[PDB]
């Protein structure tokens, strides 16, 4: 159970290379949320669980409102997933051979230093506090309430301002 | 900056979590701590062309605890060296290091 | 490799008339891909084929291009032996312009694409001579 | 490039080593060219809105008038207070690094020789 | 570490790829943003996560607050082509030329 | 291990310093197993 | 590995029932049964066509507020800092801006519906 | 639009670039670049017409994938440094990432395809905010940064933005694409220079933005768009011939005019480190700038054009729309070059 | 380019203590009150040094000591203590309040026989000043001699040489 | 403007409720006494080890050892 991250790295490889062959937003964003839970995934393996979590919950909550109005603005009688273009099709699998093809090329051309698949699992939490409380993320993302109180204020003006502006833009 | 607004007024909205070695939340330190401090205070009074050449071995070191390539590469040709010699019929390992040992504590 | 488009300049004109050649010749066929691809994703083709034959029409006339600019370099080098004169530059600049207009079936072209490329070249030929530095570094 | 210069204190309009400089005379031909183009300014913001010109607005010609004026000494003994500690450092440096700007001394043209180039 | 990171790279990339390389609709085009977004936080958190950095930890949180609002404003325009329009496409807005 | 290279020295560092950089998860427990590896990654994360 | 565990369980037990659903049955498939259902008559269109929404705004401010909910959920970490004022106040600013947003799309009616 | 909303907009983008320049961290400075793209639209797209809906879909999309290119850049030197801020010996693939990302949110070429449509879709005003108020932080991140930038693509960039700005702006009877052109051939000015002594870069853009100001609302005084609607000008403005051929005659450097110090100054500075003949093909091509320019001041000034029946009701009616800052932004312009040494 | 020097196995053997954590926790308020001078010099050493290898000895001392202690403790007051960390080991977290019986008996008896009294709330929670026969670190981080910064240039200022040298303007 | 509020609780309780709890949020900090000792618990608590100092010999106001009559005494969280 070492070859778990870089398995989740390459699952989300393959959904974002499945989003930018761009099939109807439906199945877009199933891939959305396939490599969101991904990316929770090896945050998590990374030692980060409130961060994941998070990207999870906003991106549902996203993808959401993007079947609504895909239902509403960008549907077509025939939608064309993947499949239905035997080019796209070609594309996704020749993005998936030349994934692999140039993993083994930079597995030859250094030794280490950009993908390590002999040293693999050895390279991932680098120094942890063994004897540690108060040591999680959570810690640092509170601190926007304290050592960070700008960030907060950004964001908020960010978003109370978005809402007037989406107002008037469908005004 | 362009408009050192923070100088003028001595506030710091944003350049106390400019970098690693900075006032976490908890006073736990951030890996390379030393070494970033050690690099920020040699270049220091100096700005830029001359801590580029002053302060190199300072920010080698720091490069080397942050990104660790050479213990990457280390590791690496001893592994390879090992499993060589391993299909040589050459090297055994010893107790503690297929599973093994005495537990210290 | 830069160092390929680089060894133009390792020894005078004159001299090996063939790698000037077709260095010359494969640097004008990259500036011809880089032009058909600008000409193909903005102003598209009705076609993929009509594309292509733009791209190879743009390629191989801007080959042609750069390989009578270095023949006739090398040539006018080896003949009349100033291997330090732009003029040579000149005169293979004229026969770049002139398959321009051969290519690009216009006499005005050809003309005006000779006295641009020539002036270009002897400018090029006495930028390289005195040490003319396009994009230097700022020394002040 | 001098805004690392040490003392550089930030958006500081005038340091206190600007009051070492001697100001403007106020009579100065930059500082009443600065006049007359608020003079031309009023004039101008007369013919567009069709008002008479040098006869309308004799209060509106007053303030840009002041107004220039009043900008440019101080903006002026800013400009003549960079001009100045450029010229600090320069002359700082010359006397740090002496050998790269050797005493250079030169000859007569009794001793040197330039060739002739006859017209004809 | 740094093969994900490398992967993570190759993955915007892809996304960026998308994102300039259109067709017929523009949602898609709106997804890739959000795909670039989802690369960079996990990038953002792998390397606040790795290097022990908690006083960073707030800047992730930060690229979501504004990508999502870039997503809301691309939909609100999205709302309009489509009451222009009426079909989403993208070759239809070709009238700013003349 | 390394015995038969040309070159190499064994206690050697990376860093021109001379103080103590602690160690990390990879060069402890390099040589050692896997699931002691999987241990010292995914044992906390990974829940009792 | 035993999160992972119970998620593999009960992924396997439910495609171990859909595989009973679909192979244990007895079938007579034919075209006027697998086509769509619409109340006895067959479809006058297409269901793959627009279909419009009116709460669009609704579904924005949606969006914002779960980035709100987001900036919100670390309070319970928030709260064991030794200030306890910086945040208080942070947290009231927010809360009362984020009511303040609310009240301005109400008043504008953006929660109506576009009738 | 209502009050409450345009304070908040108008806040928002007043505070995207103040943002952007006291801040350190480049996260913030994204920010900012955020908040004037997300505050500028409701103002694009205030009228809620096909050519304002299609000018702000263009503006958010050519947007939004600079910045997340800048923020790439920016997540990749806070892994390599675990620092916020670019410093020395980053990567080279990283600061040009990010200064192909900031040509695109200018409108440099070849990335400036967007500007002139963007410009032509939209009113008077917000051409002014889009050309003057949008360019300021931008380069505040490139002017942060100057010592680590390439001289090559920066250059090469410069160049190609003056050739498409002056080929573009020859052949264009809209005057809210002859201002884009105009100011994509500023920006390669100012761009060539960025890396040598950036104090001229400002230079060149507060007199890029004291001559465009006024000619904006030159425009907005009878909502002209068009070269045979400023040339009815004679029957309507007559009074405003003057300063219009003055600050054109001034955007195309000639002497006299401060507009000829910026070019002037940036050649001085560009041949004190040997860019010679780049900048001798700069300063030839602002010829090619200044040639439109010259044939609109004829079509408006000097030809006088014909005019309709209708004006004439105009002449009866009066106006209120100078706003007494056309005057002084158009006189600190035309007539201040010996106070050049006070300028530099 | 320099080689690590560490210790050899004999510089690392101790008599260890082979205890459990709850039996630990149960006699941590204690082990603060007796063992303490031994305890702080030892982080005194291992924090104002940041060596490992520099603090050993300093380690043996923390161990004997506590071998001492759970030594006193089996001499006398042995089958209360098992009594109460038998009960503590049983929680999951390991907590106080569920034994609370039990730390009176152990108490009284510590106070009875070797006469400790126990630490109150937040006694063990402040900097407590320890002495020391060692010298101070001189240069910890072994920083390297700084470089010097550039020299200013002395001299109150005056007006520039012929003022603005630009190109022809005269003042 | 009693009346407006006497109609605005029986129409529309809900948000009188909400802007009343608001002002009470607000205002109730202000008045209690209990407030300043959330941050002296949040002080107190020692996740992080307290580092001992050297003895200069001029540090009289630092106890010796844990149980000394000197120090923070948290004798106000107990019986508080
Ligand atoms: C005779 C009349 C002469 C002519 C009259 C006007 C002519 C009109 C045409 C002018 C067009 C060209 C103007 C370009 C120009 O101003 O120079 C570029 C000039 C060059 O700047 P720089 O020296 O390269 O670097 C500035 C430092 O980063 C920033 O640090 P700093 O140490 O240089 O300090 C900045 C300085 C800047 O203040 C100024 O004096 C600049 C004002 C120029 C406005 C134009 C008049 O101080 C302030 O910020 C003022 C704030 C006062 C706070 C209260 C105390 O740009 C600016 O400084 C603009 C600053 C904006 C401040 C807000
Ligand atoms: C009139 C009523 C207003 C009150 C008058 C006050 C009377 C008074 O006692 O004080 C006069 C005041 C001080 O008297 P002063 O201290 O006894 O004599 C000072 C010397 O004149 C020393 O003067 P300066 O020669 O040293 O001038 C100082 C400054 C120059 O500062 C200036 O005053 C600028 C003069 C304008 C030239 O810089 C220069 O050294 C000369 C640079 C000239 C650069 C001109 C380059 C551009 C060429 C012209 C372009 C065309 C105009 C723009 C386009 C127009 C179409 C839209 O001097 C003046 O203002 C007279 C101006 C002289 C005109 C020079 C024209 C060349
Ligand atoms: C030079 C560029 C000229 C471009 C050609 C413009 C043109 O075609 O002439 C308009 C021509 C139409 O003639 P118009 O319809 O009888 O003129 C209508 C007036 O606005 C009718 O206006 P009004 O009769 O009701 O009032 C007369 C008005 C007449 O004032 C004007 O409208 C034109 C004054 C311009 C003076 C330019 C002097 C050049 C100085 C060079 C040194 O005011 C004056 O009495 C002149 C006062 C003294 C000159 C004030 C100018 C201050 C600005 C200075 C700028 C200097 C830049 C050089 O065509
Ligand atoms: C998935 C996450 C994104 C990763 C990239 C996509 C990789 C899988 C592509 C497979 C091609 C699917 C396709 O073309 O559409 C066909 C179908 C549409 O089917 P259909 O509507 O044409 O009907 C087919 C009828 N029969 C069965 C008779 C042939 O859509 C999909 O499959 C997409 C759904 C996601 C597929 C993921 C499968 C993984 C296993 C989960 C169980
Ligand atoms: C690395 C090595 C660098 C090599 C540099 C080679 C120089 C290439 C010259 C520029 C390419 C211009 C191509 C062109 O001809 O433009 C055509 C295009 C429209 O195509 P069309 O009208 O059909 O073709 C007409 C035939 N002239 O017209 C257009 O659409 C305008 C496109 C112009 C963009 C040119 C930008 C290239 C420089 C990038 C700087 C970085
Ligand atoms: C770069 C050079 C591109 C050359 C064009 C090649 C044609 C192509 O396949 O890509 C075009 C496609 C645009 O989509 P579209 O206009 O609809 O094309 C017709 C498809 N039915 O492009 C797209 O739709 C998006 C393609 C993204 C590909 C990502 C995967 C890269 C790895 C393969
Ligand atoms: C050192 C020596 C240098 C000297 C340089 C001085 C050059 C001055 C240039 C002035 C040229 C103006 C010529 C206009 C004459 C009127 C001709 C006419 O009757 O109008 C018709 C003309 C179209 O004619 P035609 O070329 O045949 O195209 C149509 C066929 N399909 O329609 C037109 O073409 C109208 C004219 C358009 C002008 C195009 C832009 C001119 C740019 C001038 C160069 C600017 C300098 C740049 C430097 C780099």
């Amino acid at each position: 159970m070492n070859n778990y991250i870089f398995v989740l790295s390459s699952l989300f490889l393959v959904g974002c290379l499945g989003l930018a062959l761009k099939p109807s937003p439906i199945y877009g964003g199933l891939g959305l949320i396939v490599s969101g839970f991904v990316g929770c995934l090896m945050v998590l393996g990374f030692g980060g669980s409130f961060l994941g979590l998070m990207v999870f919950l906003i991106y549902l909550g996203g993808m959401l409102v993007v079947f609504g109005y895909t239902t509403a603005m960008a549907t077509e009688e025939y939608p064309e997933t993947w499949g239905s273009n035997w080019l796209i099709l070609g594309f996704l699998v020749l993005g998936v051979i030349m994934e692999v093809f140039l993993i083994c090329v930079l597995n030859y051309y250094d030794e280490v230093g950009v993908i390590n698949l002999d040293g693999l699992g050895d390279w991932l939490m680098y120094e942890v506090d063994d004897v540690g409380v108060m040591l999680e993320g959570g810690i640092g993302v509170a601190a926007m309430y304290s050592c960070a109180t700008w960030m907060m204020v950004v964001a908020g003006w960010s978003l109370f301002a978005g809402i007037f502006i989406i107002i008037e833009i469908t005004r | 900056p362009f408009l050192d607004i923070q100088k003028k007024l001595g506030i710091s909205l944003d350049r106390h979590f400019m970098f690693l070695s900075a006032e976490q939340p908890y006073k736990n330190a951030a890996r390379c701590h030393a070494f970033e401090k050690e690099w920020i205070e040699c270049a220091h009074g100096i700005g830029g062309t001359r801590a580029k050449k002053e302060c190199k071995i300072e920010f080698d070191d720091f490069e080397e605890c942050l990104l660790r390539y050479k213990t990457m590469r280390r590791m690496h040709d001893i592994k390879k060296q090992r499993e060589k010699l391993m299909k040589e019929g050459k090297y055994t390992p010893p107790p503690h290091h297929s599973g093994r040992e005495e537990p210290r504590p | 490799v830069k160092r390929f488009f680089e060894s133009y300049h390792e020894v005078p004109d004159g001299t090996q008339c063939h790698r000037k050649t077709y260095i010359t010749t494969a640097l004008g066929g990259i500036c011809g891909i880089i032009g058909s691809a600008y000409s193909v994703s903005l102003n598209p083709a009705d076609s993929t084929l009509e594309a292509v034959a733009r791209v190879g029409r743009y390629t191989f006339t801007a080959a042609a291009i750069g390989a009578m600019f270095g023949l006739t370099t090398c040539v006018s080098a080896q003949v009349r032996e100033k291997p330090d004169d732009p003029l040579n530059y000149f005169i293979g600049g004229c026969a770049g312009g002139l398959t321009l207009g051969a290519r690009t079936h216009s006499y005005g072209t050809a003309a005006m694409g000779c006295v641009y490329m020539g002036t270009a070249a002897a400018l090029f030929k006495i930028g390289k001579l005195e040490g003319w530095e396009l994009f230097p570094t700022p020394k002040v | 490039m001098m805004n690392g210069r040490p003392g550089h204190e930030p958006l500081k309009f005038l340091p206190d080593e600007a009051r070492s400089l001697p100001p403007p005379k106020l009579n100065d031909p930059r500082l009443v060219y600065m006049g007359l183009l608020g003079y031309c300014t009023g004039l101008m913001d007369n013919m567009l809105r069709m008002r008479p010109v040098m006869r309308a607005g004799l209060h509106r010609q007053l303030l840009f008038v002041t107004s220039f004026v009043f900008a440019g000494y101080f903006y002026l003994k800013r400009q003549n207070y960079l001009y100045a500690v450029k010229d600090h450092d320069m002359f700082g440096y010359i006397k740090l690094h002496p050998e790269d700007f050797p005493e250079k001394e030169k000859k007569t043209y009794a001793e040197i020789l330039e060739p002739f180039h006859p017209v004809r | 570490m740094p093969s994900t990171f490398f992967n993570l790279t190759m993955a915007f990339s892809l996304s960026l790829l998308g994102t300039l390389m259109f067709r017929s609709h523009l949602m898609s085009t709106l997804l890739c943003l959000e795909g670039m977004v989802l690369s960079l936080f996990i990038m953002t958190s792998v390397t606040s996560l790795n290097s022990n950095s908690m006083s960073s930890m707030p800047i992730p949180i930060t690229i979501l607050v504004f990508a999502a609002c870039e997503a809301a404003v691309g939909l609100a325009l999205l709302v309009k082509v489509s009451n222009t329009y009426g079909t989403d496409y993208v070759q239809n807005l070709n009238l700013l030329q003349c | 291990i390394m015995k038969d290279v040309p070159n190499w020295k064994v206690g050697e560092s990376v860093f021109h310093t001379t103080r103590w950089v602690p160690p990390l998860i990879g060069e402890m427990y390099g040589l050692r197993t896997k699931e002691e590896m999987s241990n010292a990654n995914f044992g906390f994360t990974w829940y009792t | 590995m035993n999160l992972y565990t119970v998620i593999f369980i009960n992924i396997l037990l439910s495609l171990t029932l859909i595989l009973v659903a679909f192979w244990l049955p007895q079938m007579n498939l034919y075209s006027e049964k697998a086509n769509p259902y619409e109340c006895g008559f067959d479809p006058t269109s297409s269901a793959r066509l627009p279909f419009s929404m009116k709460f669009f705004l609704v579904a924005i401010t949606f969006l914002l507020f779960d980035l709100e909910i987001a900036l919100l959920l670390p309070l319970p970490w928030a709260i064991q800092t030794i200030k306890t004022s910086t945040m208080m106040i942070m947290a009231f600013i927010l809360v009362t801006i984020l009511s303040l947003g609310l009240a301005y799309e109400w008043t504008q009616k953006g929660l109506e519906w576009t009738e | 639009m209502n009050p409450i909303t345009l304070a908040i907009i108008y806040f928002t983008i007043f505070l995207g670039p103040v943002i952007t320049m006291s801040s350190t961290n480049l996260m913030l400075m994204w920010v900012g670049l955020e908040f004037s793209l997300l505050a500028i639209i409701p103002m694009l797209i205030n009228k809620k017409n096909p050519r304002s809906t299609e000018a702000a879909t263009k503006y958010f999309v050519t947007q939004a994938t600079a910045s997340m290119i800048i923020l790439l850049a920016i997540v990749l030197n806070y892994k390599q440094l675990g620092t916020w801020m670019f410093q020395q010996q980053t990567n080279g693939l990283i600061l040009n990432m990010t200064l192909m990302a900031l040509s695109m949110k200018l409108g440099l070429a070849p990335f400036h395809f967007w500007l002139p449509e963007v410009t032509q879709g939209i009113p008077l005003h917000m051409g002014l905010i889009l050309l003057t108020w949008q360019k300021i932080a931008p380069l505040s991140i490139l002017i942060q940064i100057y010592p680590l930038l390439n001289s090559t693509i920066i250059l090469m960039l410069a160049i190609t933005s003056i050739f498409m700005g002056a080929w573009g702006g020859l052949n264009q009877t809209q005057m809210r694409k002859i201002m884009a052109y105009s100011s994509i051939a500023h920006m390669g000015w100012m761009l060539a220079i960025l890396p040598y002594n950036p104090s001229l870069t400002l230079l060149n853009l507060m007199i890029y933005i004291i001559l465009t100001a006024p000619m904006f609302m030159a425009l907005m005084l009878n909502n002209s768009m068009t070269i045979n609607s400023i040339s009815l000008l004679w029957n309507k403005t007559p009074a405003m011939l003057t300063m219009i051929s003055l600050m054109l005659l001034s955007l195309g450097g000639l002497p006299p005019l401060t507009g000829f110090l910026p070019k002037w100054i940036i050649i001085t500075e560009l041949m004190k480190n040997n860019c010679l003949i780049m900048a001798t093909l700069m300063a030839m091509m602002a010829l090619l700038n200044l040639f439109f320019y010259t044939r609109l001041i004829y079509s408006t000034s000097l030809t006088m054009f014909p005019t309709n029946n209708n004006s004439k009701m105009m002449t009866h009616q009066t106006k209120t729309k100078p706003n007494l800052m056309f005057s002084t932004l158009a006189i600190m312009s035309t007539m201040t070059l010996p106070l050049a040494p006070q300028l530099i | 380019p320099g080689i690590v020097e560490l210790p050899t196995l004999e510089e690392l053997k101790v008599e260890e203590v082979k205890v459990s954590s709850a039996v630990l926790k149960a006699a941590a308020h204690h082990y603060g009150a007796q063992c303490d001078k031994t305890n702080k010099e030892f982080m005194l050493c291992r924090w104002e040094e940041k060596d490992p290898r520099r603090c050993l000895k300093e380690g043996k001392l923390v161990n004997g000591c506590a071998l001492n202690f759970f030594r006193q403790i089996k001499s006398h007051c042995a089958e209360p203590f098992t009594e109460y960390w038998t009960c503590l080991d049983y929680s999951n977290m390991q907590l106080f309040r569920h034994c609370r019986q039990q730390q009176a008996k152990f108490d009284q008896c510590v106070l009875d026989k070797l006469g400790w009294v126990r630490p109150d709330l937040g006694q063990l929670s402040k900097v407590t000043k320890v002495k020391t026969d060692r010298p101070l670190p001189e240069n910890p981080y072994h920083s390297r001699a700084r470089p010097e910064p550039n020299p200013v240039i002395e001299g109150d200022l005056k007006p520039a040489k012929h003022g603005t040298r630009f190109f022809f303007w005269t003042v | 403007i009693s009346a407006f509020l006497k109609n605005a609780w029986a129409k529309e309780p809900v948000l009188v409720v909400s802007f009343s709890v608001w002002g009470l949020a607000i205002i109730m900090p202000m008045i209690s006494p209990y407030t300043k000792y959330a941050s002296m618990i949040n002080k107190a608590t020692p996740y992080n080890y307290p580092v001992p100092v050297r003895d200069d010999g001029n540090m009289p106001d630092v106890p010796s050892h844990p149980q000394d009559p000197l120090g923070p005494s948290l004798d106000w969280l107990k019986n508080l």
